[PDB]
């Protein structure tokens, strides 16, 4: 699963087979990594306007 | 694959299926690959 943005802690509850999570636009918005199966949450980087 | 999901709800009722509501969380995924047409359901019996 390729992507950008900026990974930090979660408080999301995810159950044992759960993976990943998704939004509305089918992005990823939550991972769990391989080797210490924590849950990683996924924030896209800062962007707007100039 | 062949994929079971379960859920225990503790229960008192006597006769039927409780009426509510309880999301089947999945418990394995089986690379089986065979075909499947019939199923039969094993049980035990009690000797005195
Ligand atoms: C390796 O990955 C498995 C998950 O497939 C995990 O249970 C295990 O702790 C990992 N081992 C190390 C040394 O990270």
């Amino acid at each position: 699963l390729t992507g950008t943005g900026v990974l930090t802690e979660s408080n999301k509850k995810f159950l044992p087979f759960q993976q990943f999570g998704r939004d509305i636009a089918d992005t990823t918005d939550a991972v769990r990594d391989p080797q210490t199966l924590e849950i990683l949450d996924i924030t896209p980087c800062s962007f707007g306007g100039v | 694959y062949f994929k079971i999901y379960s859920k225990h709800t503790p229960i008192n009722l006597v006769r039927d299926l409780p009426q509510g509501f309880s999301a089947l969380e999945p418990l394995v995924d089986l690379p089986i690959g065979i075909n499947i047409t019939r199923f039969q359901t094993l049980l035990a019996l009690h000797r005195s």
